[PDB]
């Protein structure tokens, strides 16, 4: 969609003491990081070295907007994930509970102990409220 | 308890051919999975039973539910149920037009042949009645009557070919006006001969039990996942198995968008009917309605066949929603509702609402980073602190898996108020597009509810005054800890 | 032949008290206040304090049935009942308002209170009566002279529902048993309040004297205090704090001055007791270049606190020229007029002077090059007023046959020719007024052009004498 | 016999002015060409006869056939013959609006005035009835009644301007209601004065005699073509001329898209009616309907003037086609039908069918290396696109048995080098050449049905192939003579088998 | 954009002795004064020196377009001007009178002498018709 | 067009076992002609060194489009010829017979003898049916 790019654009307007929008590879991460993406610090090298080897190290927009056109082709499971989250949350309260996690695991053939699922839920819980919400479930699933 | 139909009474309302539904029961039981069909043109059921072929996606022409062509897909879309709607009819004819061209040879059109038997069925159905004879150019024709005053029908005696024309005075929806012309019906090629088409059973949904999904997962990928030291990498790999073998859908060349287990389902279903004698080929030709994202159809009566092989038929969209919730969705059964719901469908611009649990909690949870931006982009349709997009990116920091609930809460409650501050000041460029004022003013509430929730879980406007105005320092996080104690 | 007093009001839809409160502003600010028609069935609702829809809700209000006065979600219950495509377009707009403005705008079930039913009984809209009993609930069928929809209203909570009479199918291929009439509502302190029709300003005519006030006394003297190029001052000065408009955020395209005028109008209604908030949310129709609305009647409040109602477009135009555009007041008309509006493709005609009197001109082998198309030569400010109309007439005749008498050159089609031939006719009068001011086929023979202009320049210069 | 109207009867239904029709018999007879007209707004005939200007392509507004404005092009298209049709009326008004703006000065709108005579013609035609006297704000009008149920009408006594308004309680398709307002009509700028427009004479087609287009060819190039050696050059040279001075046509600035002889036939027709007195200008403003590929028009009745000067008028599309097939396309006359026929017109999405002899024989006709590789292109639109090589998921294979050899064996069927041989030689070598591309496909249907029904396309080629093969064979003395051939060896071991079987 | 460019493809041909639409800086100021502009000799090279880092003398259309590109920026405020003119013309005859301009002035707080007014009109006046029409009035601000 | 341009790029991948869609000048003619064309060995070498000069002499899609977007501008006559065929085919069977040819010929002034006529037919006849079908008529009129 055109919004997709409209979003990535919002990233620049945020942190860009350049004006025209030509942030380098020193803040490239400061973009995708606060914009749902966790690519390896390594892939940031070869990529910003192939499509960006003009000898200036200035990432205008296409060098970004275009380079971006890749990840959202396989891991764009953003939809499926949101779909799966609804599967766990049986009661439909917006959060995935230890209990719910149990049922899904149980029914899939993996029997767990009320101690484990709580280990699993706690490990997935980021804000420490004992339950996993979509955001956290994304974090857990994306990262 | 919801006022819904059942058994025989629900069957008669499904539009499905009895023997076919009876066959579907076995299948639903056999694979403990709810099988939900959308409505089927009633005036097509016999056609189907008869053995008439059904239509795939290469034929978007709507079926007729009236006149001598009732049940078939008329080339002239005005004779179809979409009668009157100048646009639906125009789009119908256009589709029918493309079907003939874009699929030259595979899809064609032919004269309607109402034989002796269909006449009776139509009579009993209260659709048409054979009237007073009438010769023309040395040929016999009996006028077929109908409660339609725009057209008048007649049928030959040598080939039982039906013909129609506009009734003097009245003008066709498209504005046409003609005389005795044959009624053409969409058809497919079969071994060389063009055979008429009728409606196909359209699945509204296929909700299999998680236990049925497992079978989809190869007894290896599952074992690899299950057997993993890390707890998170496991859980994730577990969901992916669910997505990949359960949720994930793909676009097929002729069956629309559907998953692989759904494809199997279709085959099973069609294999089921073919066994009961049906000879028109497949009767189920494409994925479920929950993937018809472009042109969603909000039907009032969904026919359901639960794993017990029982028949149920919801009366209204809300009832359908309840049933799915209390018997499918919150009961260990894989299910996903059309992604276009709660939004404006791209094609038909439909707005079909559905209860999404994730939104229920949107109110209390605070937005992530991408959710902040994806709301600065989509919000920049009707129209410099990136610290907020950062703070939120800190609140949902996947590195907190070493800390404890006691801890997490503490730092989350902080990282949060950090945003409730970097957002409170933004509300101080005097103003800026007042359509942004409410976003934050709403986001603030979204952060309030979140923190004030993490507090009642342990110990908001009060604890806020414990301000850390301090320009740049972690000393802030220090006095913070001191407040709770 | 307009309407005035309480009569013009009884047709304006505007709420009297508010109407009354507007006089004060008309006089004080000494400017004309012109409004478009305001849904009559929504006039009482506004009085009761119901909120008015801003530009975030394009839905069509209704003027019939229970939903009368509100913005139905189901547009086929709006003023556009029927009109298959009308209904749809509206519906899509509601959907957009509901989605693109989540939290801001929404839809709630329609609850006709006790008073409202009474009102609609007077307007002969609906008639409450026969009790009903279905899912164990008490309903009263609301009667309406409609043949397509059958309504009723809950007694437990006063909610209104609606279906479709016996096998009576509706416009958009639909049919359905007892549903629920949803209405566009805005978010007011967490709660959803139903919306009604706002007061749309057709235009605002401010006295130039007022437009001056608008101007900063210091910045005006900068070019007004005998700097003498002075006209250009007062103009480019009048343009800003008078003409120049600019897109807003909630009000369409508006002018600074207008925003103020706006607030006054809203504030004015408050003093009346109107809780609903604002009742004038956007710019004037005159800035609605996207989807122009041609209304037959325009309620006008002159700076004398009087009420005047136009009966037809042609009539509104006269009044606007007779009392506004031609009475020292600042005015301008929707730039889309006399053109095909980009949005709704509307061709709304309006008398435009720059055309009314459009009998003038403007944008080896030497004929294409040279001074043969610069009639308008700025270096004419020095040439005596006489030599002006003298050299002028020439510049015109100069183009009489610039490369014009190339008419029968060969086959030169219908406009080009009929135009150069028309253009000719124009120059004719343009030059006529000159000669006629103080003096062509009166004696065009004395005008023989074969030699270069620099040649006859002398001959001609004496020919007129 | 084809049940078509003749003489007077056909003329009356034609809509053309009788005099104009007769005046055309001359051109038809003289230039030995068939003239075909599309229907003409019957209410316009008398306006045309009276010399009312006709509309050209710069005015697409539709003409009216009812009410006081019958025969004219009403600005408010709801008064057009499209009355009631919410969408039509829309496309109508918007079209009329662009005409007033885009071609400003050349096309405008004026108030409708019904003179004393016209009002009379309308009463006889039973269109409007001169009502009673009404006085409104000083002016005096007479009502004009018409069985319409959405509009009320009236005419001024002072200037004869006709007005209209919505009836009480009634609404306009555009959802409007209004009081008395002059009815505006589409006018053209004739010598600085705006004159009302009416319906033109839209030609459905023109079939000149072949001998007639001959005169279109300069007696020189016809020479430089006839006086040559190679007959394959003489015949090919003649054909190309035919196309040049008879078949080829190009888009004009105003006439739309006509050929040269057509532009002449026009000039002719216009001039012919000029003689009769027509003071309005041209009566035929643009090319034939066969060159209206974007917005084709399927008219039931087509008026026809044959070169014998007779008048004909088909009753239905099918009949037109038959008439054209027996008296024109089957009797040495230049003719070509609209290219959008049998296709989906780009503009109006019309799908107008028409008998194309070519197709009628495509059955018993072997495809072309192009009429193949191209079908394998669109049949690729109903599937994604990435790598033709390795069409599946398994990377253990990346080819198909007899892949491209099919196309090759196809063009090998259509080899020009066959002229050096005899019929019998061609037949045999071709029949065999047919069974060649057949087998290569036969085999491709024996591996994997990869794509749903690409197999439907190949079960089709083989269908045609067989017909051709059988065709050529039925000129001497298939499956039966196919099991006698083996294609597991090689080209240099099979051919040496078929050569005998034939005999 | 069309109307936004067709304003050049309709005049960049009546003044060009080159059968390829390629002119020179010679008529550079000639076409412009034919399109409505009226730049001074001074204002010709001073601008064709920056954007035109070529300076070959021969300028075609592609260069001509890119030129008047951002030129019609604030100078394209003709709209407000036209509406301004309609404010003066009280009788909507199409021209401005003395009693009119004087009236407009004597209303904006600047009392003008019955003498100065007639002076102004004559200033922008070109036809001497004792009036000013849009075609003329516009000249007042075009300069 | 979406189809016209989707055929050349389509037939391109019919004989290019190299992946990089780099057909050779030897298999070029077998392609540029395996489709609606029959150019001489000349163009195969006349334009193979013009737009194709990267050393080896390989050909890719963009290059093929360049070539096809050339001598495929006048080949549009396909329409006219088709219509022409319909002219000769009086009986409308889809084939031009030895007796209809005599008509079109004689009527166009060129009177011929049964000997001559029957010769032209055979000349254009390729499968030996004894008449000329469209396909045949097309080649003989273009190739
Ligand atoms: N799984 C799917 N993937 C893509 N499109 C789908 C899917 N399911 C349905 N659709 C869309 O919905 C359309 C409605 O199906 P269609 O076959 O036209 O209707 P139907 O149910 O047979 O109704 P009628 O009996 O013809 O009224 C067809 C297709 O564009
Ligand atoms: N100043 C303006 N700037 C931009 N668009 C405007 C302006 N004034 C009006 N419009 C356009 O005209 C539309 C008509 O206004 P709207 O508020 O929808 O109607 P309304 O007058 O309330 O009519 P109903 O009573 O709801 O039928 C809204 C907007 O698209
Ligand atoms: N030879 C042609 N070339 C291109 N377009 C053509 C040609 N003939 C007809 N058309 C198209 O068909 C359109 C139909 O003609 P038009 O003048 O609008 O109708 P008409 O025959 O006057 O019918 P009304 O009596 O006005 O309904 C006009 C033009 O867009
Ligand atoms: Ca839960
Ligand atoms: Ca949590
Ligand atoms: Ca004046
Ligand atoms: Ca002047
Ligand atoms: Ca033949
Ligand atoms: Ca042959
Ligand atoms: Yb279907
Ligand atoms: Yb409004
Ligand atoms: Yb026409």
């Amino acid at each position: 969609t055109e919004e997709q790019i409209a979003e990535f654009k919002e990233a620049f307007s945020l942190f860009d003491k350049d004006g025209d929008g030509t942030i380098t590879t020193k803040e490239l991460g400061t973009v995708m990081r606060s914009l749902g993406q966790n690519p390896t610090e390594a892939e940031l090298q070869d990529m910003i070295n192939e499509v960006d080897a003009d000898g200036n190290g200035t990432i205008d927009f296409p060098e970004f907007l275009t380079m971006m056109a890749r990840k959202m082709k396989d891991t764009d499971s953003e939809e499926e994930i949101r779909e799966a989250f609804r599967v766990f949350d049986k009661d439909g309260n917006g959060y995935i509970s230890a209990a719910e996690l149990r049922h899904v695991m149980t029914n899939l053939g993996e029997k767990l102990t009320d101690e484990e699922v709580d280990e699993m839920i706690r490990e997935a819980d980021i804000d420490g409220d004992g339950q996993v919400n979509y955001e956290e479930f994304v974090q857990m699933m994306t990262a | 308890r919801i006022d819904v139909l059942k058994g025989e009474k629900a069957l008669k309302a499904s539009g499905l051919v009895p023997e076919h539904a009876d066959a579907f029961k076995k299948i639903a039981r056999e694979l403990n999975t709810y099988i939900l069909f959308r409505p089927v043109n009633k005036l097509a059921t016999n056609l189907i039973k008869s053995g008439v072929a059904t239509k795939g996606l290469n034929v978007h022409g709507k079926s007729s539910d009236w006149g001598p062509v009732a049940g078939y897909i008329p080339f002239d879309q005005d004779l179809s149920k979409k009668h009157g709607q100048q646009l639906a009819v125009e789009k119908g004819n256009l589709e029918n037009k493309k079907s003939i061209t874009e699929h030259e040879g595979e899809i064609g059109k032919i004269p309607l042949k109402l034989d002796h038997l269909r006449i009776e069925e139509l009579k009993e159905n209260g659709i048409i009645l054979k009237g007073k004879k009438e010769i023309d150019n040395g040929k016999k024709y009996y006028l077929l009557e109908s409660n339609n005053q725009v057209y008048e029908f007649r049928i030959s005696d040598e080939n039982n070919e039906v013909q129609y024309k506009t009734k003097e005075g009245k003008i066709t929806v498209l504005g046409e006006k003609f005389n005795w012309r044959n009624i053409e019906v969409m058809a497919k090629n079969v071994e060389g001969v063009l055979k008429p088409l009728t409606a196909d059973y359209d699945l509204f949904a296929l909700a299999p039990s998680l236990t049925e999904i497992k079978k989809q997962i190869p007894q290896k990928e599952w074992d690899k996942v299950v057997n993993t030291p890390n707890s998170l990498e496991k859980q994730k790999g577990v969901t992916n198995l669910l997505i990949k073998y359960g949720i994930e859908r793909k676009p097929d060349s002729t069956k629309g968008t559907l998953s692989n287990w759904q494809k199997q389902m279709l085959d099973r279903l069609n294999e089921a009917v073919k066994y009961t004698g049906y000879t028109g080929g497949d009767v189920v030709n494409h994925g479920t309605e929950q993937d018809n994202e472009e042109f969603p159809e909000k039907d009032n009566e969904i026919f359901i066949i639960n794993p017990e092989g029982e028949f149920i038929l919801t009366k209204n969209w809300e009832m359908t929603g309840r049933f799915i919730e209390k018997n499918i969705t919150g009961k260990d059964y894989l299910y996903y509702f059309n992604r276009s719901y709660n939004k404006i469908a791209p094609g038909n611009k439909a707005y079909i609402e559905w209860t999404d649990p994730i939104t229920k909690a949107k109110i209390n949870t605070i937005p992530t980073s991408a959710e902040f931006i994806k709301n600065l982009s989509s919000i920049r349709r009707s129209s410099s602190v990136k610290k907020i997009a950062g703070y939120l990116s800190d609140y949902y920091n996947s590195a907190n898996h070493i800390f404890s609930q006691e801890k997490k809460r503490k730092i989350s409650i902080f990282r949060g108020i950090q945003a409730y501050n970097e957002i409170e000041n933004v509300l101080k460029s005097k103003q800026i597009a007042p359509e942004y004022k409410n976003y934050f003013q709403y986001l603030k509430e979204r952060i309030t509810n979140q923190v004030q929730l993490l507090l009642t879980h342990q110990k908001f406007k009060l604890l806020y005054k414990q301000l850390n105005f301090t320009e740049n320092e972690t000393d802030n996080f220090e006095v913070f800890q001191k407040i709770i104690d």
